[PDB]
């Protein structure tokens, strides 16, 4: 017989053919793929009186265990199992009910904000409706819903139960950010956005995918802090981390400003002590609302290279040493320029100084490489000023045995990022990044935690999905949604602290990256490793940066120009076409194809909306969720393995079966010199910076072992192609 | 893991 | 270690078909003339083609002068020290005899308890234990190699936490007894509390009348008299909540392989016992064992039960079919019955139980194979109504030989204590969750045979028993017992070189195979030992599989390790014998 | 090895 | 460890000429009436007065029901499973009346010996000493304190 517990409490006799009917849906359209080896997996773990759900549950598992190469589209079968279920746990049948009914059962749970139901008619919830459909719920793979399921769908974290299917999160996230907007617009812009969302053309940050239709309004997740050398700015620097990692956020401390051990007595404060002791008061504030202190919160703090304790910085996070020199749970970006790579070149001396005994220096470092030169060789001669001479192959050896050891010791170029840059360095320049690296905008120390003359740098993130289009020319409308509902969200959001609210509204900052570069390269015929990809990256990129910017100076047109768009260089009518690394020329010889000159002259008369809006981010989840390959990044392998509670999650990289020789993995790349050339290239394009990985396989080395001499050429290689920062640094193992 | 000897002359080569 | 030979010397003696033929002769030599070598001729045949296989003593012994072929003791400790002394001086005598012992122990009373009068029953029930070991361990190279035994006790009692936690390497020495293996004794009620995430309460045995014997006997009263026992409040106890009880059993069960479960109230509630006269309430070292035992006051006492078993299996794979069975019966039961008597007994308590009951226990071998060649795995319930059908006509025929030779003969002295006296069969008492998972009919004529038992009744208190195998299913070139092989090629060390034995027909069935780590899971296979344990008067030395890769972060979830635990009381398995965890 | 967390809930469901 | 009194509870129940009156008592209870009160006498004076020492099974244990007093036990073990056995079970016994032991086990026959046409003295005499001690400890708080013996 077989008994089945439903969902109340009552008990029928087990439906075999109900079961098969539910597989026999899922597998529609798919291939390779076995309904009769599901049922026989899940069938022996059934027994007298199991309950509905948990029916469920084996069957979708019995699914998912079976996902591997060979058979691509058991990822299918298990995602469209568990859409199943989940429309099931959320509205007690398959159809989703009317989308107007839905949100004010919602609103009256208290699950949505009620400005939905103020700003939009119930006619207006009927047409938005109609642009709805479900079916793309059958498009997601089993990694995306669990996804979905884990950390974007509406729900109640102590019962368990769902409330949402993806399609109202998508639907509604667009009727937010467009709530604004001209009644004779507003429905269109709606539309559009949801279908570009939906058909994952556009990807969207957790927060905002996450909490963007409910009555939160905490979707700052990427925040930069500059701390003065004074005990009142490290305060005001270390309350403001504390305000927004409760609130989940990443941080970019600048803290190279911070006097070095052994200075002069500051007529009460206490800075003769040095800068690790501060470090740690910035490591315990990133760490002040994590579950035990480690998992959550999340900092990178930024130095300059010629600090006078880099010796004692480079090492912090070192496992053996003293506790009282270690600083372990933060990562760092050492700041370097053209002078300080002349001195390795040259075989030459480095000079350490305190930022506070030489006047002018610090600033010149990021504005002015002239003033720079001319200052630093004045006080290396002052006999008079306290200094440190290192061998520069010293120093940098240290740095790089560092950033090898950890993966986690950063470079940011600073003459790049003032020189190639939307911002003119003597009035706005960029003296740091994010935890990331990829996000490069002006920033200004605080006096206290509510010091409005201070600057917070933040930015709202997207991505554009370079798999999902048919091609380049689709950029266009999809730059216009993109920004656009970005724009809206910097009205939207909250600001905890009155100098990151200046920094937004001043700027208007955007970050629009992308996803699905891998792919994309193999299904145009490319590689990373070989030259091959530049032209076609050129004109990528390209495309990309004048959609982005024509976007941007139209909404400019419509809404006005960012506040503060006189302290950019696009004010003064200059392009990122102006300012690039001339060396990119020697490597790709693809033309422009779009009318740049039109644009600079659109650009100096109307301005722009935003200051910035490009940037290269690392994704992981928004990828997962279109089974896209990460950002710009070759996948590890064929196969993602992923650890839950409810099983290892398999996910296969996007058309693996006509593929799997196009791709490139990233261990199949003989070095590093490609993937720099790329990033290069992009570079030439993008507004702020790229989360540039470089990676090492020991076992293409003598002996097993990574030689200085490589990982200096490669640095040297990223520099002289104009690369603005360096992330992370990947070496593989065994 | 790595190899710290470093050559000078083939580095002075390079340029920035 | 079959052929005779000399130890020193090296010296071979004997081949192959001698000592099947003599072990023929040996077993039927008291048989009148008129059948005596039909008899021989016809087992000669069955043993030298593989149908039936026998155990190491009886294959190296049987022709020789030697009569010690008992190599499965059970002894039940009393709660005093005449008991435990009686019990140790059996397990001396019987591990010089290379038997393998089941000790039950779960009667000593509890570290504090009360002064006995005289005896030293305050210190505890594990430096008794620690006394069992060196008993076990008497007779073996230089304290390691050689000596077995397993020891039961119930989870209920009172040191039941120390107990759990013997077999673990950090620790102090006075708080291990390693050497040993242990069965956690299970009921119903035992499994409730953990469902309903309630306690369960630790009690002495001592200090809680009639409690024990009901935990065996009768579920209704152990409800009753357990309940009772809870609510007073002037009988020492102690509250532990039956997650954490069963998480700690479950954990070591993993970490060592070798914590056992008995599920008492399916030994008795499905049984060829009836539990009020004779319950069973232990196993054996292999789990797979089920006998009626008492205690000894004094080596000799002649008022004690040890319960023996004879054994054999029936090669599955050497069989063209089903009905081969009634005359490999008709054999192996005969021949098992003349080596009663033919045996010695060091300990009077042992032939009473052996000349009591007259218990034998006949398994199989080649499993595996089996389903292979008729196109079945273990894993997806693809075997169920084969393996009914299978035990079936083993059980059908293994009881209409012994009921044959009951007539011939005379039905074993205490028959009347069995369930089978009363016309009660496998059949009327098995687990019915076994409905739900097979449907085959039965294909044999139990009605006739039930009417033939009530009147002549049987030679033999129990027939079947499904143990592992190592050595007789190498010499027929069979897979283990009822076990998927680990691979297709085995491999072991001799001083002589590298032994392989490859699969049998590994050729035409390399894919028909399902190998052991080839299961996604525990499901199928505990369900095919639940359709034995049906008709099996005994038990099954079950075991429980875990690779760690299987799983995230490579670790095994207690909540699967607890699933598989209740799927198998659910199914009405009696035992679980060792858990395999694999490596790499 | 083992992971020894265990949902009381999803086994209170089992019928023994 | 003499003194008559409540394990349980920690009550006293008696005072030390108590104690040495009434084991003198005990011991000479059996004599004839013409002499026995002069010996109580005289051994009490001897007993009180420290002249005579005596055992602590004797000094807590005589007055009272208990009749167990032997603390000093030799056992001479033989060349078989059964004497084995028997010295095993006659340890049991005594270290559950706290007794100490000397154990002769010197007679068992080395490791390697002849096949004894049954029992396992092939491996020797120490998993047999290993079963002495385990008898030894048998009644002992967690293995350890209590229980002793010498083995010769």
């Amino acid at each position: 017989n077989l008994l089945v517990t439903k969902r109340d409490g009552s008990t029928e006799r087990i439906n075999l053919d109900k079961i098969h009917r539910v597989l026999d849906w899922a597998a529609e359209g798919l291939h390779n793929v076995s309904i009769s080896q599901v049922e026989l997996r899940s069938h022996i773990q059934f027994y007298d009186g199991i309950k509905t759900s948990d029916i469920h549950e084996t069957i979708i598992k019995a699914a998912a265990d079976l996902i591997s190469r060979d058979a691509p589209d058991y990822q299918y079968l298990a995602a469209r199992l568990a859409i199943f279920h989940l429309r099931k746990k959320a509205y007690g049948q398959f159809e989703p009910p009317a989308l107007y009914d839905h949100v004010v059962k919602m609103v009256e749970m208290g699950k949505y904000d009620n400005h939905l139901l103020e700003d939009y008619t119930e006619e207006e919830f009927k047409q938005m409706d109609t642009f709805i459909d479900h079916d793309r719920d059958m498009t997601f793979s089993y990694a995306a819903v669990k996804q979905l399921e884990g950390k974007y769908l509406v729900q109640n974290r102590v019962t368990g139960e769902i409330y949402e299917s993806a399609q109202f999160l998508y639907i509604l996230v667009a009727a937010c950010l467009f709530s604004n907007y001209p009644r004779e617009t507003r429905l269109q812009y709606v539309k559009r956005f949801y279908d570009a969302v939906s058909t994952f053309k556009i990807s969207l940050p957790t927060p905002i995918m996450s909490g963007v239709r409910t009555p939160t309004r905490q979707f700052s997740s990427c925040v930069l802090i500059e701390c003065g050398d004074s005990l009142d700015s490290i305060n005001a620097t270390s309350s403001a981390i504390v305000k927004y990692v409760s609130q989940r956020a990443g941080i970019g401390i600048n803290a190279g400003r911070i006097r070095a051990l052994g200075s002069p007595i500051r007529g009460g404060e206490a800075f003769h002590t040095g800068c690790i002791p501060f470090y740690k008061h910035f490591q315990t504030a990133v760490k002040s609302c994590s579950q035990g202190g480690v998992r959550g919160g999340a900092a990178t703090l930024f130095y300059p290279m010629w600090h006078l304790e880099v010796e004692s910085l480079l090492v912090l996070k070192n496992n053996r040493g003293v506790e009282g020199n270690r600083v372990r749970h933060m990562d760092y970006g050492v700041q370097i320029n053209k002078l300080m790579y002349t001195r390795l070149l040259k075989g030459e001396d480095i000079t350490l100084f305190s930022p506070s005994d030489v006047p002018g220096l610090y600033d010149a470092f990021f504005a002015d490489q002239e003033e720079f030169e001319r200052l630093y060789t004045k006080y290396e001669k002052d006999d008079s000023i306290r200094k440190q001479r290192v061998k520069a192959v010293e120093l940098f050896s240290l740095m790089m045995q560092e950033r090898a050891s950890t993966g986690r010791i950063y470079i940011q170029n600073v003459d790049h990022c003032n020189t190639h840059s939307p911002f003119d360095p003597a009035i706005a320049p960029v003296r740091q990044s994010n935890l990331c690296l990829e996000i490069a905008l002006p920033t200004k120390p605080l006096n206290d935690v509510n010091d409005e003359n201070g600057e917070i740098a933040l930015c709202t993130l997207s991505a554009f999905n370079l798999g999902a289009i048919n091609n380049l020319d689709e950029l266009e409308e999809l730059a216009i949604l993109a920004v656009r509902a970005l724009d809206a969200l910097l009205d939207y959001q909250d600001y905890p602290i009155p100098a990151a609210k200046r920094g937004a509204m001043g700027r208007r900052t955007l970050g629009i990256g992308v996803i699905n570069f891998a792919y994309y390269l193999a299904k145009h015929g490319k590689r990373y490793s070989d030259g091959s990809a530049n032209n076609l990256t050129h004109k990528t990129f390209e495309a990309i940066q004048y959609y982005l910017l024509k976007a941007s100076n139209e909404l400019a047109k419509e809404q006005g120009a960012c506040p503060w768009f006189n302290e950019t260089t696009y004010a003064k009518g200059i392009l990122p076409i102006d300012t690039y690394k001339k060396d990119l020329d020697t490597i790709a010889n693809e033309p422009l194809h779009y009318d740049w000159e039109a644009l600079r002259e659109s650009i100096k008369t109307h301005g722009l909306r935003n200051s910035t809006l490009s940037a290269l981010m690392p994704s992981e989840t928004s990828s997962q969720i279109s089974n896209a390959t990460n950002g710009i990044e070759p996948p590890r392998g064929y196969v993602s393995i992923k650890a839950s509670k409810d099983g290892i999650l398999r996910q296969v990289v996007p058309d693996y079966e006509h593929l799997h020789d196009a791709y490139e993995l990233l261990w199949e790349m003989p070095g590093n010199d490609g993937y720099l050339q790329l990033v290069g290239i992009m570079q030439k394009f993008i507004d702020q910076s790229i989360s540039a990985n470089t990676n090492y396989d020991p076992s293409r080395f003598p002996s097993g072992k990574v030689p200085m001499q490589q990982l200096l050429k490669d640095l040297l290689t990223a520099y002289k192609f104009g690369v603005k920062t360096l992330y992370y640094q990947n070496t593989r193992d065994g | 893991q790595i190899d710290s000897e470093v050559d000078t002359d083939d580095l002075s080569n390079f340029q920035l």
